């Protein structure tokens, strides 16, 4: 019990920080993925789509990606086993959308408007 | 009845070939597209959200 107390108290050491901040980036994508291949594939909509969003979808990618890294190692530096069974995870896990998000923009190539 | 406006396309396709349709570029390249049935040119949205209303 000790250990909630004193970080409720005041700050947190680095890779927590970093760490969930990924998580919340992790979800904010799966909801819009989500969507995207809803509309792309169920109601077969293909106007409620990204195309506007499509680099900011995939630079955040990137930082959710990197922050997981930077965070990951700080706790194996720390060495919490709770958090390096964990974190790993989330820099899989994390490495899981970016390789979907990607599929996705190859599939929705000629969906999307013409640049050349 | 005889003022007209014409249009020399400038690729001087045979017209045998152009029944055929596999004449060739010097090097190997199709002068001919033979499009598909029910074809229709895309639309500003993308190369597969078709939008003319006019039909090849």
């Amino acid at each position: 019990m000790r250990w909630r107390d004193r970080i409720a108290v005041l700050c947190f050491p680095p890779g927590l920080m970093l760490t969930v901040a990924a998580l919340i980036l992790f979800f904010i994508h799966m909801g819009v993925f989500a969507s995207d291949v809803h509309n792309f594939c169920v109601i077969h909509n293909y106007d409620h789509m990204s195309f506007r969003y499509t680099v900011v979808l995939i630079f955040s990618q990137v930082i959710s990606i990197g922050w997981a890294a930077m965070g990951s190692l700080y706790a194996e530096m720390t060495g919490d086993k709770f958090l390096r069974c964990f974190a790993l995870t989330i820099l899989i896990l994390n490495g899981a959308m970016f390789f979907n998000r990607l599929c996705l923009e190859f599939l929705a190539i000629n969906y999307r408007e013409e640049r050349h | 009845y005889l003022r007209t406006m014409h249009h020399t396309p400038g690729r001087h396709i045979p017209p045998e070939d152009w029944i055929s349709g596999v004449h060739k570029d010097s090097q190997g390249f199709n002068m001919i597209k033979t499009l598909p049935i029910n074809y229709r040119p895309p639309s500003h949205m993308g190369i597969s959200i078709p939008l003319t209303d006019n039909f090849y």
